[PDB]
């Protein structure tokens, strides 16, 4: 469902981390690029510094 | 009306085994509103 | 006489698709032989590939060579004769109408009733008229009535939102009274962009791979709300929350945001910027015939 | 959670409950008599007692919505009220009389004969149909002049001699050429058609010229908004067979307008986390000197539109009038083209034979 | 939008529609819930001679009746589109399509004629002079294999039959007959439907072969084959017809309207774009007409069905530099009870064509304009009802027509005098002695309702609702308001309890569909309506308000005191849990 932004005030009150999601574009390659596979992954929600470019604030 | 959306401030009440979230917004954190009740304080 | 925008049906049609793909499989099985369940239908339908800005097609050049007759009469009826019988078994369990249906589709006839035509009933025939009047009034530029239609439609507990361009043009020529246009568009996008089978897509869809309608439509139309100017850094900040990031065309939307911001060393970084996203949109997709036009423009800028 | 194997009781209690709900709405909103209720408690009492004098976990129960309507009609007809099946069809298809759900979110002729054998019509109730108001309903429904009420009333007397009943019921199901078209109303409609056809196409005193058949046809054909015609459009939308849906294709902007009116009124009688998400989702885009004229107004003005009252291609005019009439009847009395013409066919040979 | 703001919210034009202009032209188990695969009529200008001459608009039609015939004749155009005099010739089998082609202005704008059929495939030549037409059947070929050819495309006779195809050539004029080489086949065991189709694309040796699953580009005279870019998934190829001198293509697939066309010279697709128009109807065909102007070149897209006579239209335009856009759907009907087998074509728009309909040997020129500045019923099911007559059954019908005609005379002259007496002292005498006359009989039946009350096995007593056997009783009054007053004072009279009670007004509601308080305003309303018409209104309207008020006269069972008796006496014999199932006043 269409996601909502998370403001740290929520993270404080819920006593959770304030984290952004971490994403990796991963090249799975076989035989020196003879065959390769691009697949994006998620390594988990990553804590984010407040008032930074990834902070909604 | 015991409760308040921690976000949109919308007043609400709940029930037993009810989704905890703002029926309007859906924020799953809720506040307990203060109601008329007799509390004593000394002015000292 | 137009496609209906509700989930087709329950009924027979499943058992018909059963008969169809089951028989299909028996014939194709014996056919590779001689060349040497929802799930049966699933594997069956499965093993098969599933001066202007044209998403050019893939043309013929490295493709294949010629074949020469496979199928006389006496030899086709070979492959036909057995699987038709195995079909004689569960045909014994489907209904008369679908006996005759399978019979005829197997003779190679083609039905001249539709799944809509034969799904009878007070309520659906009413929806059929409601939606017709919708499509008609919208053809007629009768945006007011049209709107009334659309509203009573979506009110009905059956219609899925497959009629959005319905509003996206309807509410669009209806400046009058209602939040509209972009309202609907970016609404659609925000709601149907996450996790939060048939009866589907190209103009509706979910995540993990791309989503024509809502996405590209708000995603240009907001840039048209900036041709309303002569906003951008917003559209490109939240455009600048990928990833699906294989949405190459959205890469070109991004580069467009930069050519519109470009319209001092700031303006430099904006033209540097568009120069970058145009080729990261050589990702692939395929737009803009000569990027040297985009770049001749970028030199009119470079002045 | 839910009852087992003897929820026969809860079944009969939502059924009984839903019936009484419908009666509340027909005495209240349709100004029926209070007597209807006791008439209904009696009939549904009779058949409740008969299923509870064949009650067994080896259960054979078939209480359908059709049964509800069947006992309303059954009871009305003992009471000789001038209500007819088509009243009921209009009523239920218009979401006015509650129907088309189990408890909203918080074949008729055949089930009336079926119930009509289930408990016996003959020595418990009076199952004469209220014939003459059916005639009046019918002449007014066309714009036929009041002579045709007596015209048909005559042919009626001629074949039947005034007597009309409700069972063609012996439990049997294998029926062919025996006892079918034995539900009366259908024969009345058949007679009605026949009358217009003989009567017109054979009055050599043709008081009725080469052309007023046409003007009749056109004043019949003119789509014009009253409650009634609007209704028949609303019925047409849920009638099984084409052409009667090509019809909504051919509606006039006024017809479509009173349509959307009825739409937003009686689809506030609509049915049926994400639920409130669509409560808001829909409440984003907005749900929301008297003009159009009454029945006898329209009726008057077509009677006048023919008031210039004072040659085998008139057989044509006869035929298209008949077929238009027919169509209105098919949607109005929920039957098939082929059903109707089976009946009028049978009973027209039944009139030739008892005159020839 | 796309180009206008690439260049750095509404349509180009205003709201255009669609009008008619019509003319007459030609006039020639148990399972029809399916249909075969066939088309069946052409009209095209072709060059007969070419000793510096022009083209002549020809029709090739089908006399059928008994299946098997072929018609040719010229049509002088101007505006009212006609013929002169006919010329005809059959073949021993059934015609499946007549087609006649024209490659465009690369060349020599000419043709001749071709047609394909249930077990035979033929091609004809023609010469013509003085308004007679003389054509000339270059030999058939009965079906070499016992197959059957879907489509012909066309100096190259190309056949397609249930998968496998062949390029081939026609003879020059005489006896020698038509050969082939370079064959091939598409084939797809899982294509149950029998139709496949072949048509040129670009011009030099690039064909398209179709089945309701896929689109196959085949470059013969090289060796080449491609499955284009969709197939066999969410939609069916429903039709394809080639637009444009050579390089244009129009494909109907479910709701997508697809314009393909050329690029890189040969051999290409277009994912330029499409509109989507809305069914599941296997029958659906398309045809294009083209018109010109300086700033565009527009294609009008006709998608039509076999199920309803609506025609569904879209419009594209061709801008010099391979450029196409669209605008908004529009759809028309025409006369009902049937559907079309031929729709075919040739600040405002003129589009014009002809249609044939299912089972009507009839060709109609049509013409459609932008604006305005300038049932033959043979329903065999019903007429078979409305005649069903020998001669003694024609006069057998006339019998009772006369019978109730003179009878209706009896009614008229009878009632007339009663109408004379409307308010006499006499009619008061009658409404009196009649009113309490009735009352005496009404008491009598109430007594033999005493004697048999103890039944309590039913609640509908005997058979009640009548004038109660006086036949003199009813008919003889004339005033309606003094008869309504009679009844109001009779209901008033038997107001002594345990009696039927019923209230007419609330029920006339069902009749005139408005509140009908008095018995009288009922007569008023009907009398307005019928005084407008055939009037003996005053009389009849009185006579039928009399029949209704009789038919409804609430003479009936003893009340409440007697329902609540059988209600409980059956409510008992039903045991137990059903004694509580018998529940009322829920909520
Ligand atoms: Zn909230």
């Amino acid at each position: 469902a269409v996601e909502r932004k998370v403001y740290p005030s929520e993270s404080r009150q819920r006593l959770t981390s304030y984290r952004g999601k971490l994403l990796l574009k991963l090249k799975w390659s076989v035989n020196n690029g003879e065959e390769n596979l691009f697949e994006v992954r998620d390594c988990g929600g990553l804590p984010v510094m407040l008032q930074s470019n990834r902070c909604h604030l | 009306l015991k409760y308040i959306c921690a976000e949109c401030s919308s007043k609400l009440s709940l029930s037993r085994t009810d989704a905890v979230r703002c029926k309007d917004c859906g924020h799953r954190i809720l506040l307990k509103a203060r109601t008329k009740r007799l509390v004593q304080f000394e002015a000292r | 006489m137009f496609e209906v925008p509700i989930t087709l049906t329950n009924r027979k049609f499943a058992q018909r698709r059963k008969l169809k793909y089951q028989y299909i499989n028996y014939i194709s099985r014996r056919f590779d032989r001689i060349s040497k369940q929802q799930k049966k239908r699933r594997r069956e339908r499965h093993w098969r590939s599933v001066s202007f800005e044209i998403w050019r097609t893939v043309s013929s050049q490295n493709k294949q060579p010629i074949n020469k007759q496979k199928m006389t009469y006496h030899n086709f009826k070979k492959i036909e004769k057995i699987p038709l019988r195995k079909m004689e078994i569960p045909l014994l369990h489907c209904t008369k109408e679908n006996k005759l249906y399978f019979q005829s589709i197997s003779r190679g006839l083609e039905p001249l009733k539709t799944s809509t035509s034969e799904v009878r009933n007070y309520r659906t025939r009413h929806i059929v008229t409601l939606t017709d009047l919708l499509h008609l009034n919208v053809s007629r530029h009768n945006w007011s009535l049209a709107y009334k239609i659309f509203a009573t439609l979506i009110r009905i507990p059956g219609v899925q939102i497959k009629s959005l361009w319905g509003i996206g043009v309807e509410i669009l020529d209806n400046l009058s009274n209602s939040s509209s246009g972009l309202d609907f568009l970016q609404w659609m996008c925000q709601i149907y962009s996450s996790k939060s089978r048939s009866i589907v897509p190209p103009f509706q869809t979910g995540s993990r791979t791309h989503t024509a309608k809502f996405a590209i439509t708000y995603l240009w139309s907001s840039l048209i709300n900036c041709q309303k100017s002569m906003l951008i850094d917003k559209i490109s900040e939240w455009v600048l929350t990928p990833p699906f990031m294989e949405d190459a065309e959205v890469w070109f939307i991004y580069a467009s945001c930069h050519l519109l911001k470009a319209d001092i060393n700031q303006v430099i970084k904006h033209i540097h910027y568009v120069r970058t996203f145009l080729k990261i949109c050589l990702d692939k997709g395929g737009f803009a015939v000569p990027s040297r036009l985009i770049e001749n423009q970028l030199k009119s800028f470079e002045s | 959670k839910l009852i087992g194997h003897e929820a026969k009781l809860l079944f009969l209690k939502s059924f009984q409950f839903i019936l009484k709900r419908q009666i509340r709405w027909l005495i209240t909103e349709m100004r029926f008599p209070k007597e209807f209720e006791h008439v209904a408690k009696i009939i549904w009492l009779k058949i409740l007692k008969t299923i509870n004098d064949q009650p067994q976990e080896e259960l054979k129960l078939q209480l359908h919505m059709t049964s509800t309507i069947s006992i309303l009609y059954l009871a009305s007809t003992h009471l000789s009220l001038p209500v007819y099946t088509c009243d009921y069809i209009k009523w239920i298809c218009t979401a006015k009389m509650p129907y088309f759900q189990a408890s909203e979110i918080l074949q008729l002729y055949n089930k009336i004969a079926l119930t009509c054998g289930m408990i016996h019509f003959k020595e418990f109730f009076n199952s004469e149909i209220s014939c003459q108001g059916l005639l009046l309903k019918l002449v007014m429904q066309c714009a036929l002049p009041p002579e045709f009420y007596f015209y048909t009333k005559q042919v009626i007397e001629f074949e039947e001699t005034d007597i009309r009943n409700l069972t063609l019921w012996e439990r049997t199901d294998e029926r062919h050429t025996g006892r079918v078209s034995n539900h009366a109303e259908l024969r009345v409609l058949s007679y009605f058609m026949l009358t217009i056809n003989w009567m017109l196409s054979f009055d050599r005193d043709r008081q009725y010229p080469l052309k007023w058949i046409l003007s009749l046809t056109e004043s019949l054909t003119q789509r014009t908004t009253t409650s009634e015609s609007i209704g028949r459009n609303i019925v047409k939308v849920v009638y099984p067979d084409k052409p009667t849906s090509s019809d909504y294709f051919q509606w006039s902007e006024e017809e479509t307008l009173e349509f959307l009116k009825w739409m937003e009124k009686q689809f506030l009688p609509t049915q049926t986390d994400q639920k409130i998400a669509r409560r808001k989702l829909y409440k984003i885009f907005p749900l929301d000197s008297t003009h159009q004229l009454t029945f006898i107004e329209d009726l008057q003005e077509r009677y006048a539109k023919q008031t210039p009252f004072f040659p085998p291609a008139r057989k044509e005019a006869i035929g298209r009038l008949l077929t238009h009439i027919a169509s209105q009847l098919l949607v109005d009395f929920a039957i098939s083209k082929e059903q109707l013409k089976d009946c009028i066919s049978r009973i027209k040979n039944a009139c030739l034979h008892r005159m020839n | 939008v796309q180009g206008a703001s690439l260049y750095c919210t509404l349509a180009e034009d205003a709201l255009d529609l669609h009008i008619v202009v019509k003319s007459l032209l030609c006039d020639t188990n148990r399972l029809d819930s399916q249909y075969i695969q066939t088309a069946s009529d052409l009209r095209n200008y072709r060059d007969g001679t070419e000793i510096i001459a022009y083209a002549s608009g020809k029709t090739g039609s089908v006399l059928n009746i008994a299946v098997l015939t072929r018609q040719n004749t010229l049509h002088l155009n101007r505006h009212n589109n006609v013929t002169s005099i006919e010329l005809h010739s059959p073949i021993k089998s059934i015609k499946i399509p007549g087609a006649s082609e024209s490659i465009g202005r690369r060349s020599n704008l000419v043709g001749i004629i071709t047609e394909n059929s249930f077990q035979i495939f033929r091609i004809e030549s023609v010469h013509s002079r003085s308004c007679d037409v003389m054509v000339s059947s270059s030999e058939p070929l009965y079906f070499v294999e016992i197959d059957d050819l879907q489509v012909v495309d066309f100096q190259f006779a190309i056949i397609d039959i249930k998968g496998n195809w062949s390029i081939g050539r026609i003879p020059k004029n005489f006896n020698n007959q038509l050969i082939d080489n370079l064959h091939g086949t598409i084939f797809d065991p899982e294509e149950l439907s029998s139709w496949k189709r072949i048509e040129w694309f670009s011009h030099f040796q690039k064909i398209l072969v179709f089945d309701r699953s896929k689109m196959i580009e085949i470059d013969f005279m090289n060796n080449w084959q491609t499955e284009v870019v969709q197939a066999k998934a969410w939609s069916n190829i429903r039709d394809y017809k080639r637009i444009d001198d050579k390089n244009g293509i129009l494909l109907t697939s479910r709701e997508i309207i697809i314009v393909g066309a050329s690029e890189s010279n040969d051999p290409v697709r277009r994912i330029s774009w499409k509109h989507d128009l809305d069914p599941d109807d296997t029958t659906l065909r398309i045809t294009v007409q083209k018109v010109k102007k300086p700033d565009h070149i527009l294609l009008v897209a006709f998608v039509y069905s076999m199920r309803h006579k609506r025609i569904y239209m879209h419009v594209f335009s061709h801008r010099k530099a391979n450029l196409f856009q669209s605008l908004g759907c529009s759809t028309v009907l025409e006369i009902p009870g049937g559907t079309p087998t031929g729709i075919e074509t040739i600040f405002e728009l003129v589009v014009d064509f002809l249609v044939k309909l299912r089972n009507s040997s009839e060709v109609y020129y049509y013409a459609l304009s932008n604006t305005q500045n300038s049932i033959i019923v043979d329903h065999p099911e019903w007429a078979s009802l409305f005649n069903n007559a020998d001669e003694r059954e024609k006069e057998s019908i006339g019998a009772l027509v006369s019978q109730i005609k003179l009878k209706e005379r009896e009614r008229i002259s009878r009632v007339q005098n009663l109408i004379e007496h409307e308010n006499s002292h006499d009619e008061d005498k009658y409404l009196q002695d009649l009113g309490y006359r009735l009352s005496i009989a009404t008491n009598e039946l109430l007594e033999s309702w005493q004697k048999t009350k103890d039944e309590s096995i039913l609640s509908g007593s005997l058979s009640h609702s009548k004038l109660k056997n006086l036949l003199e009783n009813s008919d003889s009054f004339a005033s309606i308001p003094e008869f309504s007053s009679l009844l109001d004072q009779f209901f008033q009279y038997y107001q002594d309890q345990d009696v039927t009670f019923i209230g007419f007004e609330k029920l006339l509601h069902l009749f005139l569909h408005e509140d009908v308080p008095g018995l009288d305003i009922f007569y008023n309303k009907l009398l307005q309506c019928w005084v407008l018409v055939s009037p003996q209104a005053e009389l009849l309207t009185k006579e039928i308000v009399k029949d209704i008020i009789w038919s409804l006269a609430r003479l009936e069972k003893p009340s409440l005191f007697e329902p609540i008796q059988n209600e409980i006496s059956r409510s008992l014999s039903g045991p137990y849990q059903d004694i509580i199932s018998s529940w009322d006043m829920d909520d």
